[PDB]
RNA sequence: ACAAGAAGCGAACGAGGGGAAGUGAAACAUCUCAGUACCCUUAGGAAAAGACAUCAAAUGAGAUUCCCCAAGUAGCGGCGAGCGAACGGGGAGAAGCCGAUUAAUGCUAAUGUAGAAGAACAGCGUGGGAAAGCUGACCGUAGUAGGUGAUAGUCCUGUAUUCGAAACAUUAGCGUUAACAUAUUAAGUAGGGCGGGACACGAGAAAUCCUGUCUGAAGAUGGGGGGACCAUCCUCCAAGGCUAAAUACUCCUGACUGACCGAUAGUGAACCAGUACCGUGAGGGAAAGGCGAAAAGAACCCCUGUGAGGGGAGUGAAAUAGAACCUGAAACCGUGUGCGUACAAGCAGUAGGAGCCUCAAUUUAUUGGGGUGACUGCGUACCUUUUGUAUAAUGGGUCAGCGACUUAUAUUCUGUAGCAAGGUUAACCGUUUAGGGGAGCCGUAGGGAAACCGAGUCUUAAUAGGGCGUCUAG
């Protein structure tokens, strides 16, 4: 029972390459160097994937630290303004409010102000 | 056919029990005057062959 | 059987055989759970029965003892709870060896106390326990 | 235990043989072995000191530049030997007497539960003519069936030779694998005594 | 000086004359490898052996050979590594003789080497083509064969079945002829010393067989053997020659088969292969299959050098099926389109992300899919080997194909199945996966070196003590 392997590693080998495209050169051609960037993309992409998270609370903090200052205190005196008056709101609506819409956060700033 | 050979020497001096093998003790061939006589009194007799050894003696016996 | 599709061997009957060098994710790849580099790792490794790496092996550090006897390999002990292939009442040597209780090359036969007998025998030329003998005359044997 | 023949008559059959049980565990292992006795095994493939050649060094150890070789019929090599060549071998299992007879029995039983067993008094050909039996096999309703008679004759064995799903066995060349295979299986009275006796 | 033979070549198997080393012993010399490889001589369809100067020690058996057990037992062994019986039991085959020889010839019978006959299907639709679809028939002692323009029991060759031989081998039976052979009971023999060899047995307490050397009987009122040796008993008569079968094998011939390969496989060799090629030589040793159903293999015209190559035309179902011809992957190399890219420093991605381009909806830039990726963050390949590798440590130019835990047996444990204090047969026979075959093996009892005793036994003066066992599942 002899098994030629030529048509599942042609197959397997073009899943690996079909998953390499747009790569540079050899890393979306030859197998040897596409089967290694596409694992390496794999582990960028998972840590990348905690990153992520990590990337965007610096963006809504910055923006919103950018809001306080506009009008009335800096971030660090903000979250703690919030915090005393039991507001929940996450810094992911914060910054969107603040970027979107600086009417509702000046009157979000007061509340935050009055409580401090 | 082609079967397992048994260790012809050490079948010599490894006998099957019940739950186990049994042996002799060594220290016992030659220069025993220096030897207390409770040496020559418990160096002589059957011991049991340690469970530690006793898979090598099984794969050195497989028939006994 | 309904048909030869519908044969399933019974599951926990089959087990799946080990393939080594098969990839990382088989759990036996790159060595076979052979380890790394070393004699036993090596393509016509053994663990050699009776070698302990120099130091004299057990079997020679302790002496050689006995002798092999010839009759007791032609002598047969026969226990009591066999007794039930016998044809008829008679119990001697060569009726164990047609009951094939013994070995036919056996010389003589020893009938211990194991089981119980079920019927009244007669022993000829067979050595009875003393055990064995006063179950046998509970069944209404005798011994001669 | 009582069964019914096509015309009417009342046999017994013992449950020793007939009725027991469904072991699929135990059928299984039976009829795959006699699959495995079908086996012929006969193949091979050269090794290293069978391939034509290779017993010189192809070129020396150290200095070229090259993978060391020892021969050009390495299995590493094309046109080298094959390691772990293949040898002729026997596939034939054993299989326990008992536990033949009871899958034989196993397999009777499942058989007449699922109503695939046809008693017949007995079921002879006056010619040697395949259309004789074609039309008795209809009557019969089983047009592609398994008949086990006694003594099967000598112009019934040519009247079944031709029909494609169709096949004649006295009941001492009746395998575990024809009780399965076939639909239906047409056996006579006086073969059912005998499987009674066999097993 | 006249007739008859021989010579040489060619597979394996046999018999015989010589006979290693690598290796293992974790070194190595005894030993192992192994009486193997190899060399040499020589035969037959087989060879050899073969009828007791054999075993056995039972109630005895009754030549040789081969198989399953006995048994990895008894033994041998730097008692190491290893080597390794026999008795006897179950089978196959059986045969015993004094020419069981060889070679011809003639009848008788049967094969073999060419052959012959050999059933039964139409219509319609699709299609290049029907064997496939639908409807309805027929043969079958012939229904899973190979083909035929796609898959056919009824188209062809075939198959089941029934049979032919002028001629010449072959096998067997009878008769005849001519070549050889036809012992008559066994002395340089048995035995012995010395040195070796073979026996499972390495000098060992070493029986038995062989013999280079030196010797050397008795001779049925006798002699050989029964594993040192002696006695008793049992058995058998060497020093004459034969003998079928069961057994070993394949250069081959036929029939048949394959959970064997399918062109890097399978033979080295599917092809003009032991070729080309390499070597003084012995010797080594490749690569290389496929148009199409049918060549219908492209008349003719055009460009070109009356070249290559192509474009038309034509053939074909198909011509990116056009002869480097089925399919036509990847590496690798071009052409076109969209986007990005010439102020910016690094494993080249990843997470975000503007812009642009392109498709589908949608009442019309609103989403969704696809391509691109300005800019930002993070981010030093893979394997191996290591305490530790981005490592300036190893390996890989790439792609495709191939490439490494197998097989046989023994044994142990686990699972599962059947039976279960029992389980199971092996070789064989068999009309052959059945059925028979119970020899044997394991389990059911252990203690002790052993005799021996036995749920006990050993040690001991001890009934004390202690060791090993005991109060099931195989």
């Amino acid at each position: 029972a002899r098994v030629k392997r030529g048509v599942q590693a042609n197959r397997r080998h073009k899943k690996i390459l079909k998953r390499a495209k747009g790569y540079y050169g050899a890393r979306s051609r030859v197998y040897r160097v596409a089967v290694q960037a596409v694992t390496k993309a794999g582990q960028y992409a998972y840590r990348d994937r905690r990153n992520k998270k990590r990337t965007f609370r610096r963006l809504w903090i910055a923006r919103i630290n950018a809001g306080a200052r506009l009008n009335g205190l800096s971030y660090s005196r903000f979250i703690n303004g919030m915090k005393k008056a039991n507001i929940t709101i996450d810094r992911r609506v914060l910054a969107d409010i603040a970027m979107h819409d600086a009417a509702t956060f000046g009157a979000l700033v007061e509340k935050a102000k009055a409580e401090l | 056919k082609v079967k397992m050979k048994t260790k012809s020497g050490a079948a010599k001096r490894f006998k099957r029990t019940a739950n186990g093998f049994k042996r002799k003790q060594a220290f016992k061939s030659h220069i025993l005057t220096k030897k207390s006589s409770k040496r020559i009194r418990q160096l002589r007799g059957l011991k049991m062959v340690d469970k530690s050894d006793e898979a090598a003696v099984r794969r050195m016996c497989p028939y006994i | 059987g309904l048909r030869l599709n519908e044969l399933s061997p019974g599951v926990g009957a089959k087990k799946t055989a080990q393939r080594r060098g098969r990839g990382i994710g088989s759990g036996l790849g790159k060595t076979g759970g052979r380890g790394v580099k070393g004699q036993k790792s090596r393509s016509g490794s053994s663990i050699r029965a009776g070698f302990e790496g120099g130091q004299t092996p057990l079997y020679r550090r302790l002496p050689k003892f006995g002798f092999t006897s010839k009759m007791a390999m032609t002598t047969a002990e026969v226990r009591l709870s066999e007794l039930n292939k016998v044809e008829g009442d008679v119990i001697s040597v060569a009726t164990l060896k047609t009951a094939n209780i013994i070995r036919h090359d056996m010389k003589r036969a020893r009938i211990i106390l194991s089981g119980d007998v079920t019927k009244a025998y007669t022993f000829q030329g067979v050595k009875v326990t003393k055990g064995a003998k006063q179950a046998i005359e509970a069944a209404g044997g005798s011994i001669e | 235990m009582d069964l019914k023949t096509v015309t009417g008559a009342a046999v017994e059959l013992s449950d020793t043989a007939f009725g027991r049980e469904f072991n699929e565990a135990l059928v299984h292992q039976v009829v795959t072995a006699y699959l495995a006795g079908g086996r012929q095994g006969t193949r091979a493939q050269k090794t290293r000191a069978e391939v034509s050649g290779g017993g010189i060094k192809p070129w020396r150890q150290k200095g070229t530049g090259r993978a060391r070789a020892g021969s050009i019929r390495s299995p590493i090599w094309r046109g080298g030997g094959r390691a772990f060549a293949a040898k002729p071998q026997d596939w034939s299992q054993k299989v326990n007497r008992k536990m033949y007879r009871g899958a034989m029995q196993c397999i009777l039983a499942e058989l007449i539960r699922q109503e695939r067993l046809i008693l017949v008094e007995e079921l002879t050909i006056s010619a040697p003519k395949t259309k004789e039996l074609i039309a008795k096999l209809s009557e019969l309703n089983a047009p592609r069936a398994l008949i086990i008679t006694k003594e099967v004759d000598e112009n019934l064995y040519l009247a079944a030779r031709n029909i494609p799903h169709v096949n004649v066995l006295d009941t001492s060349e009746v395998d575990p694998v024809s009780l399965i295979a076939f639909d239906k299986v047409i056996m006579s009275v006086e073969a059912a005594k005998q499987f009674e006796e066999a097993l």
